[PDB]
């Protein structure tokens, strides 16, 4: 995903 | 048991601990409602009329005031479609309990009806439309929108829409199509990088309890600790914070705010279940007290 | 599409979206269809901090006059990574819900807002009507085996259903009260209601106007295949206001009340998005009509 | 408890 920390 | 002040959370929660020990220090024993143990180790029974709420046979139709702290792996990997439905059944029963109390007239200190107005893309709009300063924000899955926003605003940050990850700073590599085009998977919140001081304002029942500046100091190699020290805010700002808490619809509130490049505040977010223990200490402010007092005041 | 005055939220493949869209076209109003189902992958939504800054595929939609909310919304991605998938769906759904909450705040008459979801919670919706002077089934949502055995010892013939829906109702028999499965309430709570025997009636309420009250009886026509027959009926005015009180107390503009008949009716559930085409055809009654009426009203 | 879920 864009937020790679999810 | 004296079910006039109910504390929803687990006794292992340091915050329900503080609130219970404070309520006891003032002549009231609350009924801690440890809802983790709902499915198994606890019985709840609801009848067609709202008073018929029973926890372990003992009925609790209408407390005076509730302090809501929380309402709550491989079973998912195995079968996920049923795990979600099971969790939803349990959750619906608990939430029905809370809604019934609030409908009776219980002072639910932050009701679950707040979870609507809590969503950042609506809460910021509420505050902004009421004239309070919020940071420039864009919630989007549109790379062109993000490009225009970044060009308009300057330095930016991106965080999840509903939280769940550390906010990171927007860099040029992020605007490269390689990254940016992943916005089609889920939206992202982008904001202007505010460059001021973190401030937190506590409000109980339309009274401002205190306002604390939160700084950090480097104590070890790549290790910081927060210093939370009191500041004085104008009655102007105090009334604004009370109004914001009332707009979002909350009774106990820890408002996150922040100066900018101009040294003037922007409301960032209003928490529906803020902590206070780490704040009371060095600031010599007492938040647990005023909270317990407000609870007792409903009885 | 440039006139976003009336918004229908739902897929153009949905039958009721089509029914409402057409029934509005027939009255000189071409609604804007907000196809939420295709949001993140093939549609853009953008929110600014200001409540009005709502942009769908580049076009600003600050405040519709009214919204018909049918639905907001290859999932093996869950079988892969449930946690990531859940967080992503939450991002999606939060953005969409914020759009609709902003419209309601700006003054849009959302026909069934997503706020009413709270008051639709089964155990709360019932208590809400009950503590307001309305007849409801003797119900019981529990996770205690002994609690239900007294419920059974009191009311006798009764049934059980899910607390939040998700399975068809099943009649509680003695083999269910056995220690084998009655202990399994340990894993999740269940709804138990008394066994009502009378007829099923459904009452549509649109903005404090009872539009009709229809009886739904069944005739068995084939092997294990039966068909519903809907009958337009008239109701005591007392109850044609008792209903309106239920709609306004739950917070629904357009609702489908479900009552079941002693020999006098009792309210079981109010539906935040009841369908109608089935009744529209089985009794030649009009519901889409008054819905479109209420929608086009808010434009004036 | 409810099988069809």
């Amino acid at each position: 995903l864009f937020i790679e920390d999810l | 048991l004296d079910t006039s002040i109910v504390v929803v959370g687990s006794p292992d929660d340091l915050h329900v601990q503080s609130v219970t020990e404070g309520l006891r220090a003032r002549g009231h024993e609350p009924y801690v409602f440890d809802t983790q143990r709902f499915p198994e180790e606890m019985t709840v029974s609801l009848g067609e009329q709202g008073a018929s709420i029973f926890v372990d046979g003992q009925q609790i139709a209408r407390p005076a005031a509730v302090y809501l702290r929380s309402l709550y792996d491989k079973a998912m990997q195995d079968n996920w479609r049923r795990t979600l439905l099971a969790f939803r059944e349990r959750s619906t029963l608990m939430s029905a309990v809370l809604l019934r109390w609030e409908e009776a007239g219980t002072a639910v200190y932050n009701s679950p009806r707040a979870s609507a107005n809590i969503t950042k893309p609506f809460q910021l709009a509420l505050l902004r439309d009421a004239g309070l300063p919020v940071p420039r924000s864009l919630w989007t899955n549109d790379p062109e929108a993000v490009r225009r926003f970044h060009a308009e605003v300057g330095d930016c940050i991106y965080k999840p829409v509903a939280g769940g990850a550390r906010t990171r700073k927007l860099e040029a590599k992020d605007l490269e199509a390689d990254r940016i085009e992943r916005l089609s998977a889920a939206p992202v919140c982008f904001q202007e990088l505010l460059t001021g001081d973190d401030v937190r304002v506590y409000v109980i029942d339309d009274q401002v309890i205190c306002a604390l500046r939160i700084v950090t100091d480097e104590i070890d190699f790549r290790q910081a600790e927060e210093r939370i020290e009191a500041i004085e805010i104008s009655d102007e700002v105090k009334d604004q914070c009370v109004r914001a808490a009332k707009l979002v619809g909350l009774r106990y509130t820890g408002m996150d705010i922040k100066a900018g490049a101009d040294g003037n505040y922007r409301v960032l977010e209003l928490n529906a279940s803020a902590m206070f223990r780490g704040f009371e200490g060095r600031a010599n402010v007492d938040i647990c007290g005023p909270l317990c007092d407000a609870l007792i005041a409903q009885t």
